[PDB]
């Protein structure tokens, strides 16, 4: 959970630089796979996307809500 | 490209971060304008005395 706030300021100060624009095109790029998991485990991506969406951003999770649909 | 003004004894040369052609992470002498609504940081203010 400490980890889990300093993830928060991590990508709250990596957006004001970018702006959420680049961010998108950056992480799209980047293939982060185990944070963003496209692969399965429906309940890791409910974390995932639920936690961005707590962050106060959760833009970047539309891809990953698609997913949600797909699971279920 | 410049938009230049002083108040009290800071001098202020306002850069849009659009103009700059590039960016570049500078020093803390230097602001970062921020807008209110987009959370971007549109413009550096570099400051002089």
């Amino acid at each position: 959970p400490q980890g889990r706030i300093f993830i928060k300021f991590l990508f709250q100060e990596l957006v004001n630089e970018l702006g959420l624009d680049e961010l998108q095109l950056r992480l799209n790029s980047s293939k982060l796979d185990g944070m963003f998991p496209l692969e399965g485990d429906a309940e890791h991506i409910r974390y995932s996307i639920n936690f961005f969406t707590a962050i106060g951003l959760g833009l970047l999770t539309e891809d990953m809500r698609s997913r949600l649909t797909i699971i279920q | 490209p410049n938009l230049l003004f002083s108040m009290c004894g800071f001098e202020v040369r306002i850069l849009p971060r659009q103009r700059m052609e590039e960016v570049v992470s500078n020093d803390e002498g230097v602001w970062d304008l921020v807008d209110e609504r987009t959370k971007q940081r549109t413009a550096k203010a570099y400051l002089k005395v």
